[PDB]
């Protein structure tokens, strides 16, 4: 069966850099290979058909060719928005052919670093009186979206009870917004005194940490 | 103009069957391939069945050989996949997808907008919304949309007049199988005695709809 | 490559006479060529073509999408008065709404010796 490898995995490139996506077939499939832009949980779209011709509402930056059993997708100059999933796939119209799809190469925004704004907020009183109790830190814009956050409750570091969400890079500057989130028991959060959240990331000279008191 | 709109999307059990229907215009299906392609939480684009139905050519994954069929009705020029003895493992988003060719390639060059479907025998149930209060020059405040299943639930603010430094979170599946997520924003101190603000959340799959006043 | 030239490969393309189409394809002609982009509108026309679409679709679809055109006002066409403006035209006469562009499917105003306006809608 045919393989479509594609490389990198992922990449990181600033806004007007050359951009390189390789897919390798794990045999000759003649030019029959097709690239998609796919912006995450939305309908790909059709970039270049049959290696090199470019598909209609494409914009000229992007460019397709191929060297023997190598197939390569250009970003001639990147663009802000042009972070996605990219996928190359293989494909005849001949009856009952199969179709492969490549395993994708996501494309992240290379910008300028930029530390978060760091906010924490308590659980509120309706969700204690529900009986739970979730702990919440915000780091708002920044670059890039690597970032380690330490929930610690009375100075004791916590493991395995916090989870992280984080926005698509922003379409016009490029930048991340975070959410950790702290999820006790009324009764093991009722226990302790100091809640904080400790925040490290590039842009930030020393890990910057938010805190309240329980009352 | 040509499009494929798909429906049948939701929650099913597991070992249950759901039909999803590609509804194609502007061109006739009998003579092009219709592919479904489908993307699980945190995975690549799947190719999962094709039909060409001029012939009856139908083609499948070996993931879902005896448990999908796919079919084409010419007279509605709609397409259906029908999923039988579902698994956790197909819950994907589902895109079908018309297959073309300008001299013998295949390419994919319409596709569908993707219907989610949710094989699990968890109860749909409707999210609690939380106040996260504010606590120099600018304040954070927000939402919490804790507890709630299927997918998807939409936040705005102040009834979508407030865009300004709004973050919303994508959903986290809890480990309790339930999701959450945060509606957050930014906004001057000083409007947080005058100033009202509403985050408005709504989960259609529970039909519930949600408008929390957040103080500090 | 003119104006001229373009509109008239695109008329090769065009059943009929006098039709909204032959509207367009003068107005889409004259603007692409104005903004330099005559060539590139060329290849964009024939890669619809390529698709299996007719040149009304892809002038359709060309007119709402191509860049040189986003946000233009339709060109005044002057007529003696509204009887005057092709008969295949007459029936897509529509009144001229607060911010005509080609985008929306507003291709002219035709300006009649009274004073009075219509825009061709496709
Ligand atoms: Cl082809």
């Amino acid at each position: 069966d045919i393989q479509m490898t594609q490389s990198p995995s992922s990449l990181s490139a600033s806004v007007g850099d050359r951009v390189t996506i390789t897919c390798r077939a794990s045999q000759s499939v003649s030019s029959a290979v097709a690239w998609y832009q796919q912006k995450p949980g939305k309908a790909p779209k059709l970039l270049i058909y049959s290696a090199s011709s470019l598909y209609s509402g494409v914009p000229s930056r992007f460019s397709g060719s191929r060297s023997g059993t190598d197939f390569t997708l250009t970003i001639s100059s990147l663009q802000p928005e042009d972070f996605a999933t990219y996928y190359c796939q293989q494909g005849y119209y001949y009856a009952y052919s199969l179709i492969t799809f490549g395993q994708g190469t996501k494309v992240e925004i290379k910008r300028t670093v930029a530390a978060p704004s760091v906010f924490i907020f308590p659980p509120s009183d309706s969700q204690l009186k529900s009986g739970t109790a979730s702990v919440v830190c915000l780091l708002n814009n920044f670059y890039p979206r690597e970032a380690k956050v330490q929930w610690k409750v009375d100075n004791a570091l916590q493991s395995g009870n916090s989870q992280e969400s984080v926005t698509e890079q922003d379409s016009k500057d490029s930048t991340y917004s975070l959410s950790s989130t702290l999820t006790l028991s009324k009764a093991d959060y009722e226990k302790h005194k100091v809640y904080a959240c400790e925040v490290t990331h590039q842009g930030l000279s020393s890990p910057v940490t938010k805190s309240f008191n329980r009352g | 103009e040509v499009q494929l709109v798909e429906s049948g999307g939701g929650l099913v059990q597991p070992g249950g069957s759901l039909r999803l229907s590609c509804a194609a215009s502007g061109f006739n299906i009998s003579y092009y391939y219709i592919h479904w392609v489908r993307q699980a939480p945190g995975k690549g684009l799947e190719w999962v069945a094709s039909i060409y139905p001029y012939y009856g050519y139908t083609s499948y994954a070996d993931s879902v050989k005896g448990r999908f069929t796919i079919s084409a009705d010419t007279s509605k020029n709609t397409a259906y996949l029908q999923m039988n003895s579902l698994r956790a493992e197909d819950t994907a988003v589902y895109y079908c997808a018309r297959g073309s060719s300008w001299y013998g390639a295949h390419a994919f060059d319409y596709w569908g907008q993707g219907t989610l479907v949710t094989v699990s025998s968890a109860s749909t149930k409707g999210p609690s919304v939380f106040p996260l209060a504010p606590s120099g020059g600018t304040a954070a405040l927000g939402c919490l949309v804790k507890d709630y299943f299927p997918e998807p639930v939409t936040v705005s603010w102040n009834s979508g007049a407030l865009t300004s430094g709004v973050h919303t979170f994508p959903a986290v599946l809890q480990s309790s199988g339930l999701y959450s997520l945060s509606s957050v924003v930014t906004v001057p101190s000083s409007s947080l005695g005058t100033q009202t603000y509403i985050c408005n959340v709504n989960h259609k799959p529970s039909n519930t709809k949600v408008d929390k006043k957040v103080e500090p | 490559l003119s104006a001229k030239d373009l509109a008239l490969l695109l008329f090769t393309h065009l059943p009929g006479n006098n039709t909204p189409f032959h509207i367009l394809a003068q107005v889409l002609s004259k603007i692409a060529y104005k903004s330099g982009k005559s060539g590139a509108f060329l290849d964009a026309f024939h890669q619809i073509l390529s698709e299996g679409e007719n040149a009304q679709a892809a002038l359709t679809r060309l007119s709402r999408t191509f860049d040189a055109f986003m946000g233009v006002v339709p060109p005044v066409i002057r007529v003696k008065n509204f009887q005057t403006v092709p008969r295949p035209c007459q029936k897509s006469l529509r009144a001229v709404p607060p911010n005509p562009t080609i985008d929306k499917g507003w291709v002219c105003v035709y300006s009649s010796e009274q004073g009075e306006t219509r825009a061709l809608k496709i």
